[PDB]
């Protein structure tokens, strides 16, 4: 994807992670589990509703096709009549493949830029104080128990502490 | 000691396309493409469409004797007929401007059929003998019921000169006709004059038939030919006949109650015994759906129609092998 | 000490949408819906529109006693009509080819009317007790100005045989009409001939009219009708005319000077006294947007019209609280 | 936003910034203010400009009703030719909301990616010679003064001397 | 010791646009518009067109004596007739319904000729003195080869009554006509009755023409005129025809062996004695592009049609100084 | 470019790589050369074709004109026909140019982010073992010969070695 995250240098999804799109997986001494980051999976289920919402609407208003009929000798009307309607039915038609396809692509790389900054943003609170492992995990020079393992999920964690 | 970031990952099979890639496996989906119907014709809002079945709509407004069943039909929510009905002009002729009559059909709901010119007036000439082999009901030779074929009495066709008023509140459908016999002789036979004329007026108005002699193919078992007229008569306007033979007179009219939404369907389907809210020419949808692909002529509240054989958006994020 | 990488922030309250957001409010966006009309008919270009008023392309061009106001009138830029003009057709009837007709207005921004025909010249017929009531000028009962309603002299209506050759460089123009009495004896009355005919040839033209006599519902008065005809003659070609009685004559036809681009708008509106490069039927336009959502209808240098309400492009970034 | 820099690690923007869309805000012992930058700003004018042209040029050929009239007895004429113009204007009106609306999300996003791509270039030079503070600031490890605030921007700080 | 992540670049100047910059120069792209044609009419999947050259549909069909080399064509791909051909009505009239029967040549590919009333048939009227100045054939007065102008023998016109029945598994397209005399005079000398009529019928058909007389401009140094008419007669239906005068009977009727699909093409250009599989009215293509921009009426397996005059997309990126 | 890649912190391409879109550019005590990244530059190919080929059959169903004809006194059907076939094809030309525009500049941006991210993907393996020296380039802190420079193309750099 666009922003390296999903399938990238995070190399796979987490079947573990049920309760959230994006979340954070530790591992310690005392045990190890997931905990979803509501945040930006709540910022992911507004941003996609939306979409799906804003196409469902500029759809709304499109091209309905009515009964008209003709006798023997108006054969260039009733053909004029079917390739209006016909022509506005492949220009719908191509109006919703296309918005689908390209927005289908967009959504994807938004998880992936969604999950890309949610990464930037723990490492940017680690900082020096935990080596950066490649793979989406920062590996701590200091003992992190949950309750520091909490503080890096809050946005909360004391770097001059550690 | 260490701490991941990751994402969400499931079981899930659904494939989207994109533009660069296509059958794309993501963690949910959202398909918005409709793709079944109950395949029946259905009541519409709990409204039954008026279901021709064989009959046409010529058939069924001329009053054809083998449309009975349409005589006074209820308030209708569309309209429903085959692409080919056996029942049509049973006594071979045209229908004039007969498309445009049926365009004004899609903006009616309820027709009240009322009668304008007895059968019994006509007194100066014979109006129980206009009859055809070609519009037979019950193996006796009949005609289209609601207009009355006139023919001479005692050897004599006087002028006739009629006149209705619509003082009813809504628009009157007339319907009326001229016969063209197949030669001298038959004109002579039918209505004893041999130069004739219909002439029809109203406020708008102005028509003047003369019939028309030729030798034609019978079709139906006859050569002679019907062509069948209608004018809107607004209220308070008045029709007035004049002729010296070859006059179909009227002698039913009918009165459009109801104007609003409604439509020719084209279908060979019959009655379900079914209700929806969108109907298709193959079956009604029901559905949250923003779009289908069943059928472009709907009627009701129905997704819009695209050629789609498959809409499915995107909501979660890349599945994991 | 540190440095610092930021972005612009600002007081403005603009909002713009997108897809997965609405209502977020940017340091800078660009309007390009043109929202606001003066209200007004205005001249286009600085050139007037010829507006009818009460008055209906066929009363103007067939030159109906109330229509005085636009005998000769100047270049055009566009035409104004309201949706039901009262002085229409003064004498009940019908138009033929009407909207043809209105359509080759489109195409035509003016008019120069001269006389082919003149009323003198009819020497063996009556030509000046053609009126009805129907078409009242200053009380007194007039008629069509533009077409000499021709009738018997001394009880006899001889063959008229009259032809006008275009010599003009142009295309002209010209119109014509037949009369439909109410009765047999109404015809003998008017024309003494019973059955009479109108013969109109031009190099294309092969018309031969007759009247169809019927009874008609009165309509302003009477219950007669008059349908008129007419033709584009080409340069040095000839129009002939031959008739026995119901003959509506032409005195004048219009010679077409300016051909370009027109338009028959339809409006209630009125003249404004102002002027613009952009006219639609609701009032005139004036901006540099390249969109507007007034009216679809337009003449002139406009905007594109669209059903839109809004349409706000961000150009700055998202601003914040 | 798709960038992260934004209302994302960058938390605001600056009231104080008014000569340019991006730029730095220094402070030092001889104080503090506002420098706009030229190049990712004049960069960012030309993009949008451009892009608001090549959409109203895009529109520019685009669907025009005329009147058409028809009698009593051409109702289906008149009828398809209403469905006609009411179906390109229903187009072309779709045509211009869906632009609108997908270009202002590119407009907003390009943006973002500006002021990343600068706060980039910028970490880039400085290397190890400043701390990564987290919210779009590096804290000096040597006195920096003008001159040295200066360099940053300019494209020239001399990490060797530092 | 140092490794570097770079992008490819070469000496391409190929150049792209995207929304917010133009003239992008790029490493590699693809044109997806054709903007080239050979310039010539061609065969059609090897399949001449019919090419009509100076003569038109009426000339040919009529069998206009100057559109001989279009006796008896061959099947066809599709049809080219010039903007303003010179030989189409040799005598001036109309053909009634022209514009709905050259639609219905868009779905045929081949007639089949037939004779279905021999000129000799006509032993009651003369059937070889029905020529005129304006139809010339080798310095010789001569007429539409495939129908017969007949006028009376020893000074009358006995009623004639024919009839034709179509035993071809076929649709048969016949064409008659009427002749407008100039005068009175004119109707007697060549017909003898004043007042005739042509009653054409067949199952559907119920026809009855009359002479319209009136003085007309010459039209190709003749002021009468004949007016042409058609139908498709089906497989065993008959046709019937009755008149008194100014008939122009059948002579050949047209058997419609192939339909499918064709087109009336519209170019002043001549064959090019080449071979395509996608035409236009300018010239053939031949590519592999999915859009061109030659022409959008085009006839065979050919790109879609944009006005756009460059389509180039990248494929390859930004490309360096 | 989105991505800041692509012109950008790496400042041009490289006449010298011929054999793909991205690769790697080496040099140590015993020589250097060019080297094509063969799952990027596969990667690229494959979204561009798919991409071209998803426009072309996109564009696939479109309208059709016919030739109809009309004779004097059906103007207004001739005129509407002549609507009608203009209509359509100022929508279908606006389609394509639009698409072209729009794809064209994700087009570029793809490039942009496959640079970028394959530079992330280098940059992740190296770790503080080599300077990030802010142009595209890594100068490694230990002598890397031909070896050492290949298990960074592999993916294999061994960290904890050096
Ligand atoms: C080859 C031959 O001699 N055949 C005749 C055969 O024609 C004839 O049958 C009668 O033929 C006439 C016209 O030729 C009509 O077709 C008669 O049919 C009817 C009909 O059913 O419509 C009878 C009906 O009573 C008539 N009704 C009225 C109101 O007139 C109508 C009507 O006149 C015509 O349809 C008007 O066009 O015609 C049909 O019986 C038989 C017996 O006479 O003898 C054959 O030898
Ligand atoms: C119930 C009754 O007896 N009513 C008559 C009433 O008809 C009649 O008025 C005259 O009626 C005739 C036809 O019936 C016309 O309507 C007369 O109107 C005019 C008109 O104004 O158009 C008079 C005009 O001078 C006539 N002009 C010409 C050129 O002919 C025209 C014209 O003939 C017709 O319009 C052609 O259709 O008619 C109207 O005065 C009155 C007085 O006669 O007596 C009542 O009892
Ligand atoms: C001013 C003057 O006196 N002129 C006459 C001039 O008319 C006349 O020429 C003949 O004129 C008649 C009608 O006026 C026809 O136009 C004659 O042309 C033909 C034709 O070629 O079509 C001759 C032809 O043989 C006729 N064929 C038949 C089957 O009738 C036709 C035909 O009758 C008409 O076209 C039917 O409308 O007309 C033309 O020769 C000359 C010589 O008579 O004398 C001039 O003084
Ligand atoms: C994506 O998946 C679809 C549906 O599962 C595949 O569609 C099948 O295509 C093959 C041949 O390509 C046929 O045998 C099947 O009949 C198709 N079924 C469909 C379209 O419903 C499709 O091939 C796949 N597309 C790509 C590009 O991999
Ligand atoms: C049809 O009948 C109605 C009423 O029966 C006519 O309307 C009235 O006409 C009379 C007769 O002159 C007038 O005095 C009244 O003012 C009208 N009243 C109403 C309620 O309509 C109507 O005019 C008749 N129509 C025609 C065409 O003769
Ligand atoms: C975005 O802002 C618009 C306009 O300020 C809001 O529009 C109003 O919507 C409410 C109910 O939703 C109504 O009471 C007003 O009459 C609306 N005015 C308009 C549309 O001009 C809109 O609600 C906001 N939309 C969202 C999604 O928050
Ligand atoms: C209408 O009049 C013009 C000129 O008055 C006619 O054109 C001339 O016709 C004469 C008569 O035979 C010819 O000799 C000339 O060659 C023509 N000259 C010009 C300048 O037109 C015209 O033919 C007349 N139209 C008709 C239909 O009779
Ligand atoms: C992009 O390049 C095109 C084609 O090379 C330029 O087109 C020329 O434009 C100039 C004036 O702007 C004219 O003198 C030429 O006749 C044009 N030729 C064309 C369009 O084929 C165009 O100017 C450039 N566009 C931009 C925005 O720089
Ligand atoms: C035209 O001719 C065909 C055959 O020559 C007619 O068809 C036959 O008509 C006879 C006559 O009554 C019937 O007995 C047969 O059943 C028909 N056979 C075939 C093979 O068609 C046809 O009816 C004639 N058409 C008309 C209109 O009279
Ligand atoms: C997030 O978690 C941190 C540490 O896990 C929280 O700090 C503790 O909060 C609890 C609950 O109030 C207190 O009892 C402890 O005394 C705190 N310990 C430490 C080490 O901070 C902090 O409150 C949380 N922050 C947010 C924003 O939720
Ligand atoms: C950017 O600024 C640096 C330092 O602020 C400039 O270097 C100074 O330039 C001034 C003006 O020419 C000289 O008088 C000084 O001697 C220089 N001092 C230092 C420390 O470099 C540099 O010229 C500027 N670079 C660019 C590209 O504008
Ligand atoms: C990539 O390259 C590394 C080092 O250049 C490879 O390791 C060598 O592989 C060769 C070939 O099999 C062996 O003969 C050597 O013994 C290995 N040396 C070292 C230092 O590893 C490695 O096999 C390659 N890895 C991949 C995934 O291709």
């Amino acid at each position: 994807g666009l922003f390296g995250a999903i399938a990238g240098f995070i190399e796979g999804g987490w079947q573990g992670m049920v309760d959230g799109w994006y979340g954070y997986h530790h591992s310690n001494e005392q045990g190890s589990g997931y905990a979803a980051d509501k945040e930006s999976t709540q910022k992911a289920i507004d941003g996609v509703t939306n979409k799906v919402n804003s196409i469902i609407d500029k759809m709304n208003t499109q091209f309905e096709a009515v009964g008209r009929e003709f006798n023997n000798l108006e054969r260039r009307i009733e053909n004029l009549n079917k390739k209006m309607e016909d022509g506005f039915l492949d220009v719908w038609t191509y109006n919703a493949e296309l918005l689908v396809l390209m927005e289908n692509e967009r959504t994807l790389d938004f998880h992936d830029s969604n999950v890309k900054n949610l990464y930037d943003k723990v490492r940017l609170q680690l900082r020096d104080n935990a080596k950066e492992l490649g793979n989406g995990c920062f590996e701590f020079y200091h003992k992190c128990d949950n309750e520091c393992m909490e503080s890096v999920r809050n946005g909360t964690y004391d770097y001059p502490q550690y | 000691d260490q701490i991941c970031i990751g994402y969400h990952a499931n079981n899930s099979t659904e494939q989207v396309d994109t533009i660069m890639e296509k059958n794309v496996t993501v963690t949910h989906a959202q398909d918005i493409l409709e793709k079944t119907h109950n395949g029946k014709l259905c009541d519409l809002d709990g409204v039954k469409p008026l279901i021709l079945r064989d009959c046409s709509v010529a058939g069924w407004l001329l009053g054809n004797p083998m449309c009975d069943e349409f005589i006074n039909v209820p308030e209708w929510s569309y309209i429903v007929e085959k692409a080919n009905p056996v029942n049509d002009l049973c006594y071979p002729g045209d229908f004039n401007d007969y498309e445009e009559l049926k365009h004004l059909l899609s903006r009616i709901n309820h027709f009240e059929k009322i009668q304008i010119i007895p059968k019994s007036s006509w007194s100066s000439h014979e109006a129980s003998l206009g009859v055809s082999s070609a519009c037979p009901y019950q193996g006796k030779s009949s005609f289209f019921r609601n207009v009355v074929w006139l023919i001479k009495k005692n050897s004599t066709y006087p002028t006739i000169k009629r006149s209705y008023n619509n003082t009813n509140q809504e628009d009157l459908l007339v319907l009326w006709g001229i016969h063209h016999p197949n030669d001298a002789a038959e004109q002579t036979k039918l209505y004893q004059n041999p130069t004739t004329y219909i002439s029809v007026g109203t406020s708008t108005l102005n028509q003047r038939l003369v019939p028309r002699i030729a030798t034609r193919s019978k079709v139906n078992g006859q050569s002679g030919r019907m062509e069948f007229f209608w004018t809107i008569l607004k209220p308070n306007d008045a029709i007035n006949f004049e002729s010296n033979g070859n006059f179909i007179a009227p002698e039913y009219a009918y009165k459009i109650v109801k104007k609003g939404d409604s439509t020719i369907m084209k279908s060979e389907l019959e009655y379900g015994n079914c209700n929806t809210k969108c109907q298709t020419p193959m079956g009604a949808i029901n559905s949250s759906m923003p779009f289908h692909n069943i059928h472009p002529l709907t009627i009701g509240e129905c997704p819009k129609y695209v050629k789609s054989n498959r809409l499915v958006l995107a909501t979660g994020l890349r599945n994991s092998p």
